RNA sequence: UGCGAAAGCAGUUGAAGACAAGUGCUUGUCGUUCGUUAUAAAUGGCCU
């Protein structure tokens, strides 16, 4: 059971009630230094929406990156696309393509949705 | 430093004593020590990696 | 969370945790482990508290 | 018999321990094992054995607490700025003391050190403590099970050995 | 056809009290030192910290006495071994439940439950040094009060008496 | 408690034809020497064997080259007319060449003053003299007689068996691997034919047609035959007879072509294609041959060959070229009582019943502006940005690091015009990337906004503001025109 | 070579009583052979020892007194000073001792009841009431001049004859204080002497490979079993059902109805026993009641371990394969393979 | 969940699922010792 | 604060009590209450 924790992912296996990991999945000021005073206003980035491709061997995530107060772009927030892939004795999951900005500048990836084991055997996905 | 360096010092008489070791025994460079807590057993490590046991009857 | 030396005043730490420390504490007849409280105020939706109980041999998490 | 004849050893035997109570004998040395023997004076087989990878064995020594007799330890060192520590059979329990707790620059190698029994009056608690000998006339005095900092000694000129003496007050 | 249950754990409990300090964790590591006594919101966890594992867990589903008693209360302590009378452990509530469980073994369907007597108050700590017990109670600005009894188990009744100590 | 994460470099999107796994392998064959021959550069080859040294033919003699030293190590002059092969054996013990008075000699490779066999193939040239490759003894010959005689050392008197049936120059032969039998000739007519030993033979198999005069024919594997002639080079395969691919890059007319397989290189199989335009070009079979690297040479190019595939020391690329010019390109590639004093380092538990292993790897060294963010030193991680000789895109993550830290004004407080001028200087230059635009939008806005006065009364100041205000404004017109592009190129679908 | 130097199964087999050194002490230590209680509770390691004071002072004999017929389990140990001390494990003393008046040491002890028998090297001798602890009567037969082994015939409810045998093997009559038969042994001392039945026990001796049955009430050699290689301890099952003797080599063979060419019978059954790395581990004792056989081999210096077989399903030969500490990476529960805390949040790398 | 059992979560953290003799004598006393 | 898109479109930020400081009056505060959808600043920076 994958739960998008703020800026990371927390992986939890419920039929023996424990946790099992937990990674960041995001840049950002996440575990560099500990937040204090004004810093503490920083919003790291969000992990809005996680899915997985019916095979299991890809994983979906997508970010929206809040920019610092106080700015000439603070008002552009930056959507970001991730494709991760693991071998199944592995347990981390490791990076392997990024993509800044997909369907163009500030415009949200609202809905994704793997696709069927028909197309491309479980290996695509749809953004909306 | 050189071989066969061990002695053996009673007390509170402080006289070495003579039998042991002699130029037979075999202890080559001596570099560890161990008196056993009991059973008056005494081991002696060397630098060839060798451990010689001895046992002392009197304990 | 921070070990203040109180003799000399001086200090050792122990960074990068988890979460903000609600709460420490000196879990043995000895001192042998650290049972700390985390937060994680990453989750404003939800207030998250980890235990953790650590090694104080070597700082390492006997069991989180 | 001999001790190692029945498992040799690759390195000069820097240090010899027997075990307190039980009869086993430690060995330890620039091999990076620590061979632990069975010594009975007729076969000397080896009980087990435990490999520190980049871990020179300077001295080593077993250590049992005086209060809880069940206890077993077996701490050891080399030219290194950590220390190791193994209690006491799929697995190894081995602790690593690393931490000085802000005197690192006056202890620069555990290579030397002595584990001794240490009460503390005010609790009338006893437990123990790990000796070591630093740059300048210091010695370095650590909690043995918590690793904590307790106290230093020092000494004018270059420190070149140190020895423990109990003193009995009362019952 | 269909059935619904519950299955995994929650969050772990906590002393939820903004007056205390120091005190939040009610977690307890065994005297034996060989295992950690977790309560959760609806279960109370046995850790084995040599293997780092569950080794045991105590639902108050499973238990009617439980069930009933929890499912608001909330264990404001956990003490090791058996204040009445070797892997026993008694559970003080908020309210005042006090009750015998036992772990490394098979949770036994009647547990020795005892009710302490309070008078409007709100059950904040227990402690003990030896042979000894003191409870601490809330009792009400804005500002909570509190007051010190001593808690003591009397085998011919078979009950708790408290007796006032401070305030 | 977990370890520090590292600062991770910024990577912008990417750019078309970013650098190929193939094109950086391709590239390391960096150092050039240029030597000048007496004549064309014809034929050159590689010994098989260690140390693989390659024959040039130039003029009226055969060059040895050493590999180590690439310097001429062996000559062979005494050929009185032009020269035209200097293929090894297997073994590489012998060198055959060919001569302008048909004259076909053989001689001991390394040893230039013994002639072993000297045969007259025929009273015409005799271009191509190539050993086979399964077989030692057999050695043919393709003369402009147009008759690819098969010789055998033993016999050097007549012919084992005369193949015929060209009706223009023969100046190309392959051996087939796995097909002894099998030989493969190809003429100007344009046919490349193919021959049976075993059978009578004189008679082709089969013949495919190039449509254009072939210039070599290489058996790049069993079963696949690639033959470059005319402009383009076309890869045919015996089962089916017909070519699978075809590939015409080039511009001048193919001359000659050499194939290495399974070699320490990302591409298992390489196809080195001269073109007579100055342009070799190298083709991966394994993708249908298509284009990954390419060099030019100042003429037209004869000869290419690479070192095979068992060189064991530095790789070479060898060019050969109509002026006489010979390219070549190379990948290059106490006391014994202190000794019984500390003996046991080198163990490694490989007898002991449990091996324990805790030391931390080494991580790399952290640079001087990681180490100030590490320690929250935020104005003196600006200044180790800006500083002589730092790559732009390390200077670009410390920018973005102490934004995405929130530490701008931070970092921008202790300052005056003397520290100031470097962050502007570079601002200046930083502005026309489009990748750093958007960072520099944001540290120029704020360091007006937090210097304004000290703007006013500094001249210095003023100046940079001034040449900043013309480049942005020099950016805006080529963003505008961008997306005028845009809108036109939007019409057009 | 064997740290072992003496043990004994208790007649039940469920408990194994062995003897070792430390320093320059002997140590007598008693573990549970199987693997779980009755009750299903896992058997846990006894730390308890019985330690000898003297190093001088050894143990010649280790015998097991009856668990069902007397109330505190004991064992029953000769000693080379010339007393046979009685044992209570579960105390963990020794209760009572009982003292020849000569000082030579114990060859040898047989039990049953009450009646205790024991033999010097002076070649004396002796019988003893555990009940009464009294020595009732101390003689020495002529033309005995070694009595390496005893062991007393199980006739009965009482002791009318007692097997004897130094190199040669005889049968003496208690009351006659007379030999009465008299068999051809070895040409080595005779090591093991134990009566499989009536009118039919076994002989075996040091540094042999043969076994020697004989016929009480005849005197003939039925049989000669035969061993692969030298035979040090031997364990028979039900009534000559099977006969299990551990080689010296470290082997365990299985003799199937050995009472029923027919001369010189082989075993039938080999075990062995193999580390999964593939070193060899000496069996020095086994155990075999009905249809289970119970193999004892030492792990780490003298740490005993037991398994229990069923050898009538096992094949012919048979090597069971066990997992020993051999180049074991250490895997400590709260570090993952990279040696990173298991607590810690992997980190973001691109 | 990919099983016909369906998993679903709590604001309480609660993950429920809607789907279809004196040896024994002596034997004790050794393992109390 | 509501709604919505991310842009933005509408709307708020009040009253009482108590304490401290300065001079009954002035200001500032609240581990005090009611009602409405409703700068910071104790020289203080992350181990081996
Ligand atoms: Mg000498």
């Amino acid at each position: 059971l994958y739960f998008p924790h703020i800026s990371a992912v927390q992986i939890f296996d419920f039929y023996k009630n424990e946790q099992v990991n937990y990674q960041y999945l995001t840049s950002g000021v996440n575990n560099s230094m500990g937040k204090v005073r004004f810093e503490l206003n920083l919003q790291d980035p969000i992990i809005t929406d996680l899915k997985f491709t019916k095979d299991g061997q890809w994983m979906i995530t997508y970010e929206i990156e809040y920019p610092p107060n106080d700015l000439l772009s603070s008002k552009d927030l930056t959507h970001i696309l991730k494709f991760w892939t693991k071998n199944d004795n592995e347990t981390n999951w490791n990076l392997k393509t990024k993509v800044i900005n997909p369907h163009g500048i500030s415009v949200p990836i609202t809905k994704i949705l793997p696709s069927p084991r028909s197309v491309n055997n479980s290996q695509g996905c749809l953004t909306a | 430093a050189v071989k066969d360096a061990l002695r053996l010092v009673h007390l509170p008489s402080c006289s070495v004593f003579s039998n042991w070791p002699t130029s037979g025994t075999p202890l080559g460079k001596v570099t560890s020590v161990a008196f056993s807590p009991s059973g008056g057993l005494l081991a002696v490590g060397n630098e060839q990696g060798k451990v010689r046991l001895w046992k002392l009857n009197h304990y | 969370m921070s070990l203040w030396q109180l003799e000399t005043n001086s200090q050792q730490f122990l960074p990068r945790l988890n979460g903000i420390i609600i709460d420490c504490q000196v879990l043995g007849p000895q001192g042998n482990y650290y049972s700390l409280i985390l937060q994680m105020t990453e989750n404003n939706s939800n207030s998250d508290y980890q235990f953790l109980l650590l090694n104080a041999s070597d700082l390492t998490s006997k069991l989180s | 018999k001999d001790a190692n004849a029945s498992h040799p050893s690759h390195s000069a035997i820097q240090s010899l321990s027997f075990h307190p109570s039980k009869p086993l004998l430690l060995t330890g040395g620039y091999d990076k094992t620590l061979r632990i023997y069975h010594i009975d004076g007729k076969t000397n087989h080896l009980v087990t054995s435990l490999h520190l990878v980049g871990s020179p064995i300077q001295t080593c020594t077993f250590y049992t607490s005086l209060s809880n007799q069940n206890q077993q330890n077996i701490f050891t060192a080399g030219r290194r700025r950590y220390m190791h520590s193994w209690d006491l059979s799929q697995t190894a329990k081995i602790e690593k003391f690393s931490r000085l707790y802000g005197h690192e620059s006056t202890q620069r190698s555990f290579e030397n050190f002595k584990v001794a029994h240490l009460q503390n009056s005010q609790t009338n608690s006893v437990h123990g403590i790990v000796l070591l000998q630093g740059n300048n006339g210091w010695i370095n005095i650590l909690h043995s099970t918590s690793g904590l900092w307790l106290m230093g000694c020092k000494i004018e000129g270059v420190i070149t050995d140190f020895c423990i003496d109990y003193q009995p007050i009362s019952r | 056809q269909y059935k619904l249950s519950v299955v995994s754990g929650g969050k772990p409990a906590l002393n939820n009290l903004s007056s205390v300090t120091g005190n939040k964790n009610i977690a307890r590591l065994s005297q034996d030192q060989r295992n950690y006594i977790i309560p959760f919101n609806n279960q109370i966890k046995v850790y084995s910290v040599e293997t780092r594992q569950c080794v045991k867990t105590l639902k108050f589903a499973n238990n009617s006495l439980l069930s009933g008693i929890f499912l608001n209360e909330s264990i404001v302590k956990i003490l090791l071994g058996d204040i009445t009378v070797a892997h026993l452990i008694t559970v003080f509530t908020n309210n005042g439940h006090v009750i015998v469980l036992n772990y490394k073994g098979k949770l036994v369907e009647s547990p020795k439950h005892f009710k302490i007597s309070l008078a409007d108050e709100k059950l904040a700590n227990v402690f003990h040094s030896e042979g000894n017990y003191r409870i601490l109670t809330t009792f009400k600005n804005s500002l909570q009060s509190y007051r010190l009894y001593a808690l003591t188990f009397d085998d011919a009744k078979k009950q708790f008496e408290v007796a006032h100590q401070a305030e | 408690s977990t370890a520090r994460p590292r600062i991770i470099t910024s990577k912008a999107p990417l750019l078309p034809q970013q650098t190929t796994p193939e094109q950086r392998y391709w590239r390391q064959y960096t150092s050039a020497q240029l030597v000048k021959e007496h004549n064309s550069v014809t034929h050159i080859s590689f010994n098989p064997q260690h140390p693989h040294d390659f024959a040039v033919t130039s003029s009226t003699r055969v060059q040895i080259f050493s590999s180590r030293t690439r310097q001429v190590i062996k000559t062979f002059s005494r050929f009185k007319d032009v020269v035209y092969s200097a293929s090894f054996r297997s073994d590489g013990k012998l060198l055959c060449a060919g001569d302008a008075t048909g004259l076909v000699s053989v001689y001991d490779s390394y040893n230039p003053r013994t002639i072993l066999l000297s045969i007259n193939a025929s009273t015409h040239p005799t271009h191509v003299t190539k050993f086979h490759t399964q077989d030692n003894k057999i050695l043919a010959t393709a003369s402009d007689d147009r008759v690819t005689r098969l010789w055998d050392i033993s016999n050097a008197y007549e012919p084992q068996l005369e193949l015929t049936g060209a009706t223009d120059y023969v100046r190309t032969l392959s051996f087939i691997p796995a097909a002894p039998h099998l030989v493969a000739t190809g003429s100007y007519d344009g046919l490349i034919r193919l021959y049976d030993t075993r059978s009578s033979g004189s008679t082709p198999i089969y013949s495919l047609n190039h449509d254009q005069p072939v210039e070599n024919v290489i058996a790049v594997s069993p079963t696949q035959i690639v033959s470059c002639g005319g402009n383009n080079f076309k890869v045919w395969d015996l089962t089916s007879n017909k070519k699978l691919y075809e590939r015409g890059n080039f511009n001048k007319a193919v001359t000659c072509l050499d194939y290495v397989e399974n070699f320490d290189s990302p591409m298992q199989s390489a196809l080195i294609a001269s073109s007579l335009d100055g342009h070799v070009k190298v083709f991966d079979p394994l993708d249908n041959f298509q284009v990954k690297f390419g060099w030019k040479f100042s003429g037209p190019v004869l000869s290419c060959a690479v070192s095979p595939s068992t060189a064991q020391g530095n790789r070479h690329l060898v060019a050969g070229l109509s002026s006489g010019l010979l390219a070549i390109r190379t990948k290059k590639k106490k006391s014994n009582n202190f000794q019984r004093m500390m003996r046991g380092s080198e163990y490694q538990g490989d007898q002991e019943h449990i091996i324990h292993n805790d030391k931390v790897r080494s991580q790399r060294r952290m640079r001087a502006f990681e180490r100030n963010i590490n320690q929250f030193k935020w104005s003196e991680a600006l200044d180790n940005a800006f500083v002589p000789g730092m790559a732009k895109e390390l200077t670009l993550t410390v920018l973005q690091e102490l934004r995405k830290r929130g530490k701008v004004r931070v970092a921008l407080y202790g300052r005056d015009e003397s520290t100031l001028e470097p962050l502007l200087n570079w601002c200046l230059k930083g502005i026309e990337d489009v990748r750093s635009a958007s960072i520099v939008a944001d540290w120029v806005a704020v360091v007006l906004e937090l210097y304004g006065n000290t703007l006013e009364s500094s001249p210095v100041l003023q100046e940079l503001m001034i040449d900043l205000k013309t480049k942005v404004r020099h950016e805006i017109h080529k963003s505008k025109e961008a997306q005028r592009i845009e809108g036109m190129l939007q019409l057009l679908t | 070579d064997s740290p072992v130097l003496q043990s004994a199964y208790d007649p039940s087999g469920q408990y194994l009583c062995y003897v070792t050194v430390a320093l320059d002490k002997q140590r007598v230590g008693v573990q549970p052979t199987q693997r779980a209680t009755s009750s299903g509770v896992d058997t846990v390691w006894n730390e308890n020892f019985l330690y000898l004071e003297d190093s001088k002072l050894k143990v010649t004999c280790l015998k097991w007194v009856n668990l069902a017929s007397s109330d505190t389990v004991a064992i029953i140990l000769g000693m080379n000073n010339g007393e046979i001390w009685l044992y209570s494990v579960l105390a963990n003393e020794v209760t009572y001792k009982f003292t020849t008046g000569n000082s030579y040491e114990i060859k040898d002890i047989d039990l049953m009841g009450n009646q205790l028998w024991c033999i010097d090297s002076s070649d004396a001798f002796y019988q003893f009431d555990l009940l009464q602890f009294k020595l009732l009567q101390h003689f020495r037969i002529n033309n005995c001049v070694q009595l390496n082994k005893l062991t007393i015939v199980p006739a009965g409810d009482s002791v009318a004859q007692l097997l004897v045998a130094s190199h040669s093997i005889s049968l003496i009559d208690i009351e006659e204080k007379k030999v009465v038969m008299t068999f051809p042994g070895h040409v080595s001392p005779v090591s093991t002497l134990q009566v499989i039945t009536n009118e039919f026990f076994i002989s075996g001796a040091e540094g042999d490979r043969f076994l020697n049955v004989y016929d009480i009430h005849s005197g003939m050699t039925k049989c000669v079993l035969v061993a692969e290689s030298d035979i040090k301890e031997l364990s028979h099952s039900g009534q000559a059902d099977s006969i299990a003797v551990t080689t010296e080599d470290g082997s365990l063979e299985i003799f199937v109805d050995p009472l029923v060419g027919n001369k010189s019978k082989k075993s039938s059954k080999k075990i062995q026993i193999v580390s999964k790395d593939g070193r060899k581990v000496p069996i020095y004792n086994a155990f075999i009641n009905k249809d289970l056989l119970n193999v004892s081999w030492l792990q780490n210096a003298t740490m005993p371990y037991f398994k229990n077989l069923q050898w009538r399903e096992i094949p012919n030969e048979y090597t069971v394969e066990i997992s020993l500490n051999w180049n074991n990476k250490n895997k400590s529960a709260d570090r993952d393979l990279h040696g990173k805390d298991l607590a810690s949040a992997t980190n973001y790398v691109e | 969940n990919y099983d016909t059992d369906f998993i679903f979560l709590d604001i309480e953290s609660t993950l429920g699922v809607v789907g279809t003799s004196n040896s024994d004598i002596f034997a004790e006393q050794l393992h109390k010792l």
